[PDB]
């Protein structure tokens, strides 16, 4: 119709997450969200 | 017997690091299909 366009992202870019004492703790992302129960996304270099 | 020298510099190079990759198994295989997934379900034996 115009000439706008779009871009296609996907839905789920998969996510990087660490263990420790057999427990889960931390955790490297792509979006500035807690999507855990974590209280805190310190934004970091190249990652939050 | 030798006598007063003279100076001279050479250049060497060595490969030191090589820069590391990691790979997704199911995101590389399915690509986000459930049922794809589902039918992988029984090979996380092989490709763990
Ligand atoms: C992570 O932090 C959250 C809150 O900051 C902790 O949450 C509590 O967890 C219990 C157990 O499920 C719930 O009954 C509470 O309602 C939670 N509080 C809130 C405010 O959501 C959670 O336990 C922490 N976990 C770790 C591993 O640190
Ligand atoms: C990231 O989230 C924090 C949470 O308060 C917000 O203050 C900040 O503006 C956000 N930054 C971006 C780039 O979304
Ligand atoms: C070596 O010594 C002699 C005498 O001191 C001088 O004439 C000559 O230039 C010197 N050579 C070098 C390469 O320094």
């Amino acid at each position: 119709t115009k000439g706008t366009i779009y871009s296609i992202t996907p839905c789920n870019p998969p996510d990087q997450l660490v263990v420790y004492q057999q427990a889960v703790v931390g955790a490297m992302l792509s979006e500035n969200f807690t999507s855990y129960g974590f209280s805190n996304v310190v934004e970091l270099p190249k990652f939050f | 017997i030798p006598s007063n020298w003279t100076t001279s510099v050479q250049v060497e190079y060595l490969q030191i690091t090589s820069t590391p990759i990691v790979v997704d198994c199911s995101t590389y295989v399915c690509n986000g299909n459930v049922r794809c997934v589902e039918l992988l379900k029984q090979y996380t034996s092989a490709c763990k």
